[PDB]
């Protein structure tokens, strides 16, 4: 999910090792972002999971 | 009314694309409102000058 400017900067890189390391850095950044987003989602989903199963049973009754 | 927007807008609308895709998927699986609005308003049509209000109407389906 890198920015367009990220791809353009990778293209600007000439040496193969340099552009490869830049691509690895971008992948690291995106993986870190995805992990952070998933962790925040898990925490909020558990906070909603505080909504007890009595709510689910009452919804079944409804 | 708070509508703080980052100066560089490259990834900002990507979440809008994901949200509109999710809303389309939800209505396809569990239809809630007529699709005529969807045809009228398209993220790429650019006629939406208030993306926050777009998110509002999208979340209204919930």
């Amino acid at each position: 999910g890198a920015e367009s400017h990220e791809l353009q900067d990778v293209l600007e890189e000439t040496n193969i090792p340099k552009r490869l390391y830049k691509a690895l850095s971008l992948l690291k950044k995106e993986f870190e972002l995805s992990k952070l987003q998933q962790r925040l989602g898990r925490e909020v989903e558990e906070k909603i999971k505080q909504t007890h199963r009595k709510f689910l049973l009452q919804e079944q009754l409804k | 009314v708070v509508h703080e927007d980052f100066q560089v807008t490259e990834e900002v609308k990507a979440l809008t694309a994901e949200i509109v895709k999710t809303i389309r998927d939800i209505i396809a699986l569990n239809p809630l409102y007529r699709e005529s609005v969807l045809q009228m308003m398209q993220a790429g049509q650019r006629v939406v000058d208030n993306p926050i209000y777009l998110s509002d109407m999208g979340a209204a389906l919930t």
